[PDB]
């Protein structure tokens, strides 16, 4: 149909003089945020040149791939008097769409409904490329040392030239890769929502294409929304068909979306510190750590200082000291123990929930890997590997053999990996943060003998956790008081957490507060008297390893109040947490040290 | 649009270009809304589209428009769906001269200037190849003088470029076809335009040969060299330790 | 036009000056007693020198390089001459190096723009496939018409042989031992794992090279490089590849037994003075651990041991263990665990472990085989990668029995031996 004339006459007239709301001419902004951009692309919202009129939506269902021509060549239009030499730079422009109202599965597809508007739903999953294909073609001839012009590609097939503009000849022809002009090209798969699978039925799958430049705007595990066109593939090699003559089906699409980059502004740093210097932020934190549970507040302060991380230094490239906190949970499986690091997965930056063996994303190793993919080996490392700078969880730390638990002593030790594997030798950073967990041997803690003796662990990593915390049966009418109501009332002050885990970004990357030797030699003072005091009545001893550990705590909650260097009577809450864990770490016999060491409190 | 513009704008080689940018524009989209116009290369599609688009507006040329076997194919299929001296008395057109002058890279003026003087004086003739020999060597020589009179490694190399364009191995007649123009062509004032335009004067200046010839000792004969000849060739001797 | 801008490159080359002293001039003076023909350049040094050639050579730049390559061929032709009239036929073109320090832009940020530009970067190594070659003037002969020619080629290691010189297509044998050639390699890249999305597995990339840009690295060196977004060959697709044109690596990272031995002269007079000094000793006790306490008696012994002993070797073989053998053994504290921590750095190339080997790391010879054609090759050894060189263990108490025994050897001769089914092994340990 020839009537491009009144057709583009008055889409060019709804592109300039449209008007919805205060006569708001909404897309001059769009545009004029183009050229501000580089931008190769626009939107245009259905549903107003809908409600004008639709059979724009009619001459565009009958061929939408034909109804893009003249929407192309008029965003020029409108750029070039707006932005001249935008033309020059930028050869053409893509456009986007939103707010279609029609629905369709993965599965409802009909014939009736392609080679027109399509939108589905789906997740995108097994990403693959960004590759480079081509949009303008010149050539190196042989009979003659000469090229051919510019020459825009259809959206369904290569191209071969047997003309040549000095004579007829099909001489051997060859492209310049080493001067054409490409484009992105992107294959990707496509699957529908498990959530919605009814009764017996299974999930179809579908195949999608993206292009305009928008490529790597997804990731694995992500809900879409592609709003496209739809057709067949006629990739050759087809009279090979047994059965029936029936061919797969293809989109293209242009919008695209994710939702069915953290960052701090000015005000949003200023509110940090006006906050963290104003009184003892830190009863506030561990009331708005992790409300999964009422539970207890020991532990969730115990992992409040492995959250921020220290500092490290090294004296003058020598003698390192950690920054970073480490933690160790223990206890009866009946209370809430594989809970709030999955919490602080969702709500650290650059956490990680790793697994051993059984629903885990890696085997926490680093290792020779292949791929699905055109066997591209790789290097994938162990999620303590992922957060050098952060944290790594784990959970059932027990349920580990040789090689895996040698890996994470190697980290807590000298914080670097080793590999002698397949023609390739490494160290790298492994100075992360550890969290774990295990299960004791009988349910109950066995509270009537030590820990290396009651679980079956063994000391030489055990030592580098600052924290070994416990809980076991928690017996009294309370207890149930409490729990019973809190997890029916599941079914019948605290801040939020993006600021919390702002505040840490936020935390990171400036403060690295002091301490001022100014009465430090009582470090000396109640860690001679301690050290001697534990021979006193007790049968292990407490060493330096604590010392060190409640100086990286000082530091810590040096971070987390914000505080410019340390402050005294915070030392206080340090050296009274590992007091307290030392406490419950032994026998009845320590029953004793209940009374003794109360005097540092 | 690029290639659209590069197409039409290849017409040259006021509501002209604009009318048929548009044309080539909707007569593309006409060609390929419907399914009925199929297996036509985009390597060619914008030239009938063109030549039908000249036909269109208000005035159209049938020549230096074409310029084929699916030429008409299409045409019909879219129209339904809407040596050189001894041989005696040659012959020759506007492009044929066109190209023996284009090789030179020349311009397209002095090229038509020979044309006219061609078709008005290619009538009395016994060999044009010698005409038009003549001519575009003194329009090579006139206009190439500046990058001749700093590299005579220039004059061999044209002359046996045009011996072998015209295949002789004997060239005196080349020599005669270069001064027997300029004793024909010697005083149109349309020569005398390109004289002051491009100042050979027999190869040398005015301001340079009048005293040359009207009697003096004044005269500029350039044995010496020129100062910046020498502030630059010093620079080949300062590094002259390596 | 050209030449202009090969003249505004050439003057790059003898009239550059920084610090009131010749550059690149005497550079080239040296490579070529070398026997080099090569360089080495910073583009930096071109920026202020010249814009007439940066903004051109960014997005035009195979345009632009084998034009500097001639150039350089060109005042090679000149100082050869000179040289061999001052002291004392063929001359190819020299391969240019460069670098940079400007930027570095990830493999994740990229896209199918600034494609064939010159882009900046990071990653990490895998790949010291082979030696593949390719050529650089190669002479032919017609079979029937015995009608020699000779083609040479420059850069693209864009035309075949020719077609016809009746001798029929395809008339042309390719000689050999009259024939040329140069070296290339294909190499990888993948980016920090540290700097990568949470779920994903890694994309990599490759990349070629050439004659004296070959052989620089073996995998895991970190390496930024600069190089050419080029391609070669769904519906209608290309490959993307990069053509390298510059490669820089920290100068040593892993510890290359292959080390420095030759050192400089200025060092040798304040080694000399700490020769002779009487106090020598007592430094070295009072230094080695500087931020710890007594234990003296302890820090004693590792001078006695780092410095080795009496290699001594008689007619039939029973050399004597050069160096020597100790055992710390305490509690916590006692800072039995930091010095271990520390004596990697203070040494030279060395290697710390854990016991019963640490991840991915064989506290001896882990043999195995090939990824391809499936054959063997001595992989690695925590006891080998030492060798001449301390150790250092923490937790020696939980040994394998099979991991304890070669150990258990090494430190009273220390050689190693694996005869598993087809390989027989003397692997020397020396450490
Ligand atoms: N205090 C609690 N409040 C609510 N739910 C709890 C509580 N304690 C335990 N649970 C539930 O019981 C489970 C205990 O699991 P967990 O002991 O972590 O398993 P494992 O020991 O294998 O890690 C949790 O998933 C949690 O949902
Ligand atoms: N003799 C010592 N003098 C000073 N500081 C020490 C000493 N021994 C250990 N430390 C400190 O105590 C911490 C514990 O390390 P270390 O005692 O070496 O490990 P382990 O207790 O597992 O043997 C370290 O940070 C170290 O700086
Ligand atoms: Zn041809
Ligand atoms: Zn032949």
């Amino acid at each position: 149909p020839n009537v491009s004339r009144t057709i583009a006459r008055e889409l060019k007239s709804f592109l300039l003089e449209y008007t919805d709301e205060t006569g708001r001419s909404v897309y001059g902004a769009r545009i004029r945020t183009l050229g501000e951009m580089n931008s190769e692309s626009l939107e245009v919202n259905y549903r107003h040149l809908a409600e004008s009129k639709a059979i724009l939506a009619l001459f565009l269902a009958k061929c939408p791939e034909e109804m893009l021509k003249i929407f192309d060549l008029v965003a020029m239009e409108a750029t070039e008097l707006h932005y001249p030499d935008y033309a020059r730079i930028h050869s053409e422009i893509h456009v986007r769409i939103s707010d279609f109202p029609t629905i369709y599965s993965l599965r409802e597809l009909r014939e009736s409904n392609l080679s027109s508007l399509v939108r589905v739903t789906g997740v995108v999953t097994r990403r693959t490329g960004v590759f480079p294909q081509l949009k303008y073609v010149k050539f190196n001839c042989l009979k003659c040392g000469s090229i051919l012009g510019p020459f825009f590609q259809d959206s369904n097939e290569e191209i071969r030239i047997s003309f040549c503009t000095n004579c007829k000849s099909k001489g051997p022809f060859r492209v310049n890769g080493e001067k054409t002009v490409y484009r992105n090209y992107q294959r990707v798969t496509l699957q529908e929502a498990p959530g919605t699978v009814p009764p017996g039925r299974l999930p179809r799958h579908r195949e999608v294409i993206l292009l305009a430049d928008l490529v790597d705007v997804s990731k694995p595990g992500e809900e879409v929304e592609v709003t496209g066109i739809y057709k067949n593939n006629y990739d050759g090699n087809l009279n090979a068909k047994n059965g029936f003559p029936v061919f797969a089906t293809i989109i293209e699409a242009n919008s695209i979306k994710r939702r069915e980059v953290f960052s701090w502004t000015e005000e949003e740093e200023r509110e940090f510190r006006k906050i963290s210097r104003d009184r003892g932020i830190i009863d506030k934190i561990i009331s708005s750590m992790a409300p999964s549970i009422y539970g207890h507040r020991d532990i969730k302060t115990a992992v409040a200082c492995s959250l921020f991380g220290g500092v490290p230094k090294n004296v003058n490239g020598k003698h390192s000291i950690r920054g970073d906190i480490n933690v160790l949970l223990l206890g009866d499986p009946g209370t809430a123990k594989s809970q709030i690091l999955k919490y602080v997965e969702k709500t650290a930056h650059r956490a990680v929930f790793a697994t051993g063996q059984g629903a885990s994303a890696v085997g926490l190793t680093a290792s020779v890997r292949k791929d699905p993919i055109t066997k591209e080996w790789t290097l994938e490392g162990g999620a303590l590997v992922l957060a050098d700078k952060g944290v790594c969880l784990i959970d059932e730390f027990d349920k580990m053999n040789d090689q895996d638990r040698t890996s994470i002593h190697e980290a807590m030790e000298q914080q670097s990996i080793s590999i002698s594997k397949a023609g390739i030798v490494t160290t790298l950073q492994a100075r992360c943060s550890i969290i774990a967990a295990a299960n004791p041997n009988g349910g109950r803690y066995n509270s009537t003998l030590p820990l290396a003796q009651n679980v079956s662990l063994t000391e030489p990593i055990l030592s580098r956790f600052d924290i070994l915390c416990v809980v076991r049966d928690l017996v009294d009418e309370e207890a149930d008081e409490r729990l019973a109501t809190f997890v029916v009332d599941s079914h019948v002050s605290p801040i939020p957490q993006e600021l919390l885990m702002k505040y840490i970004h936020y935390a990171r990357t400036k403060i690295y507060p002091k301490l001022h030797q100014m009465d430090m030699d009582k470090v000396s003072r109640v860690y001679a008297d301690l050290r001697r005091e534990s021979i006193s009545t007790g049968s292990f001893p407490i060493t330096v390893r604590h010392l060190e550990s409640i100086l990286r705590i000082a530091e810590s909650f040096a971070k987390m109040r914000l505080s410019e260097f340390v402050s005294s009577y915070d030392l206080d809450r340090a050296i009274k947490v590992v007091v307290d864990s030392f406490v419950d770490a032994q026998k009845v016999s320590v029953r004793r040290q209940l009374r003794r060491s109360f005097a540092i409190y | 649009q690029h290639c659209v513009a590069e197409v039409l704008r290849l017409d040259p080689q006021s509501g002209y270009l604009k009318k048929l940018t548009n044309a080539t524009s909707i007569l593309y989209n006409t060609s390929l809304n419907k399914v009925m116009l199929k297996q036509d290369e985009e390597v060619a599609r914008c030239h009938i589209c063109a030549y039908i688009a000249s036909q269109k507006m208000n005035e159209k040329h049938m020549p230096d428009l074409c310029y084929p076997k699916k030429a008409k194919h299409l045409m019909n299929l879219f129209r339904q769906s809407l040596s050189l001296l001894v041989k005696k008395y040659c012959k020759m057109t506007t492009e044929e001269i066109i190209r023996l002058c284009n090789d030179f890279e020349l311009p397209r003026e002095v090229a038509y200037k020979i044309v006219d003087e061609y078709n008005i004086n290619a009538s009395r003739l016994v060999c044009p190849w010698q005409l038009v020999c003549g001519l575009v060597l003194n329009c090579t020589f006139i206009v190439f003088n500046e990058r001749r009179r700093k590299d005579p490694r220039i004059d061999h190399f044209i002359v046996s470029k045009m011996c072998s364009l015209m295949l002789t191995s004997k060239v005196d007649d080349v020599i005669e076809c270069v001064k027997l123009v300029k004793e024909l062509i010697i005083g149109e004032k349309w020569f005398r335009d390109l004289q002051i335009r491009y100042d050979d004067f027999d190869g040398i200046r005015y301001d340079e040969i009048i005293f040359r010839k009207l009697g003096s000792m004044l005269q500029t004969t350039n044995i010496l060299v020129t100062d910046d000849q020498y502030n630059i060739w010093k620079k080949r001797i300062e590094m002259d330790l390596a | 036009d050209n030449t202009e801008i090969i003249k505004s490159f050439k003057n790059f080359i003898l009239e550059f000056r920084l610090d009131s002293q010749f550059i690149y001039r005497d550079q080239l003076r040296n490579n070529i007693l070398v026997k080099n023909y090569s360089l080495t350049v910073n583009m930096e040094h071109l920026i202020g020198y010249n814009e007439d050639i940066y903004k051109k050579l960014s997005d035009e730049p195979s345009d632009i390089i084998p034009l500097f390559e001639t150039a350089i061929t060109q005042v090679a032709k000149r100082i050869s001459i000179l040289s061999r009239a001052q002291s004392a036929n063929s001359l190819p073109t020299f391969q240019l190096i460069l670098n940079s320090n400007a930027n570095q832009i990830p493999l994740r940020d990229l896209d199918s723009e600034h494609v064939s530009k010159i882009v900046r970067l990071s990653g990490i190594i895998i790949s010291t496939s082979v030696l593949s070659s390719r050529a650089t003037y190669l002479s032919i002969m017609c079979r029937n018409c015995r009608h020699t020619t000779s083609i040479t080629i420059n850069n693209f290691n864009t035309v075949s042989l020719p077609r016809s010189c009746n001798c029929g297509p395809d008339p042309y044998i390719i000689i050999h031992e009259s024939s040329k050639f140069i070296d290339q390699q294909f190499l990888k890249l993948q980016e920090i794992p540290e700097l990568v999305p949470v779920g994903e597995m890694p994309r990599n990339l490759t990349m070629t090279c050439d004659r004296y840009l070959t052989n620089k690295v073996i995998p895991g060196t970190r390496v930024t490089i600069v190089g050419i977004y080029s391609i070669y060959n769904g519906v209608a697709i290309r490959t993307p590849y990069i053509k390298i044109l510059g490669i820089q690596s920290d100068v040593e990272t892993s510890s290359i037994w292959n080390s420095v031995t030759m050192f400089t002269e200025e060092e040798e007079e304040e080694f000399l003075q700490l020769s002779r000094n009487p106090k020598l000793y007592e430094i070295l006790t009072n230094s080695i651990a500087p931020s710890i306490f007594g234990n003296e008696d302890i820090k004693k012994a590792i001078v006695c041991l780092l410095m080795g002993g009496s290699k001594k070797i008689l007619p039939d073989g029973m050399r004597l263990r050069g160096d020597i053998n100790v055992l710390l053994l305490g509690d916590p504290g006692t800072a039995k665990s930091q010095l271990l921590k520390f004596v990697e750095k203070v040494s030279p190339i060395a290697v710390y472990t854990s016991g019963k080997g640490s991840s991915a790391a064989g506290l001896t010879a882990s043999v195995q085989r090939d990824p391809m054609t499936r054959e063997f090759y001595l992989e690695g050894g925590a006891m080998v990668l030492a060798d001449g060189g301390v150790v250092c263990i923490d937790e020696f108490d939980k040994m394998r029995d099979e991991d304890r025994v070669a150990i258990h050897e090494a430190m009273e001769q220390q050689t190693i031996s694996i005869a598993k089914a087809g390989i027989t092994t003397v692997l020397n340990s020396r450490t």
